């Protein structure tokens, strides 16, 4: 890795699977899980209300 | 595949039920994702195995 | 080990000058990480290597 400006495929590769990699996480738990959480109870109301 | 193949309105309104969910959570979503990836932006250093 | 060993008042003051820049910072940098944290407090998913 230590000629990086050398080989700017690989380096550009690595950053794009690391924020990825952690940008998922943060995803996972925060969005999804509330999704998961707050999905049914707002298909309960809106259909009720329907 | 669901039972509600027919009734495209409630259809909607499921539909529209989740969107609004993930709408609701989005911005919180992108802002932490950002205050997460604060380090990597600085100084994305790339380890050997990454 | 600097050129102000003696010299406590100014010594003292290049402290506080520390001091203040760090207790300006401190809450920032506090909340920061446990926002950047709330995924693995869901889930602390242990990689066998880990």
């Amino acid at each position: 890795l230590t000629n990086k400006y050398y080989c700017p495929e690989v380096f550009l590769d690595a950053v794009a699977t690391k924020l990825a990699q952690t940008a998922v996480l943060f995803l996972n738990v925060e969005m999804l899980n509330d999704f998961y959480v707050r999905f049914p109870r707002e298909v309960e109301a809106k259909l009720h209300e329907h | 595949k669901s039972s509600f193949a027919k009734h495209p309105s409630a259809r909607k309104v499921i539909s529209d039920a989740a969107a609004t969910v993930l709408a609701d959570r989005s911005y919180a979503t992108s802002d932490g994702i950002e205050i997460s990836l604060k380090p990597y932006k600085f100084d994305p250093d790339i380890q050997p195995n990454e």
